[PDB]
């Protein structure tokens, strides 16, 4: 957006001497096949557990039994014969 | 499965005197409770028999 000098102005490029011109074309690089090497093993010897782990521990309870119930010998009250 | 008379175990219960039970009284007291003598027999041994 440069403003036209109407004292002196100047015309488009002129020659120049150039770059050698097959010099600055590339050639189009050529792949060749190529193969991801060797026989893959199927698992891998993990250094740390793949599954969940737990937070908190929980106390856990198996049910026991008592024994065989026996009687007693209790100590007896008296007779309520008006004194109780 | 519930008995009238069933105070538990027989051979566990039968000399276990009940909760309040401070002093107890007799089972029958002709000078006396008759009927209520001769029940108060048949629900005890209803209690060592269960039904």
């Amino acid at each position: 957006m440069a403003l036209i000098n109407p004292q002196f102005p100047y015309a488009g490029p002129v020659p120049i001497p150039g770059p050698a011109p097959t010099e600055t074309m590339p050639l189009l690089n050529y792949r060749v096949e190529g193969r991801i090497a060797g026989i893959q093993q199927a698992r891998q010897f993990m250094p740390f557990l793949q599954g969940p782990h737990r937070e908190v521990a929980e106390q856990t309870y198996y049910a026991i039994g008592t024994g065989i119930q026996m009687g007693q010998t209790f100590n007896q009250p008296l007779i309520n014969t008006q004194e109780g | 499965q519930v008995a009238s008379n069933w105070e538990g175990p027989p051979y566990m219960t039968y000399n276990q005197p009940q909760a309040g039970s401070v002093t107890l009284p007799v089972a029958g007291y002709i000078s006396s409770q008759l009927n209520n003598y001769a029940e108060s027999l048949n629900d005890y041994l209803a209690s060592q028999a269960g039904v």
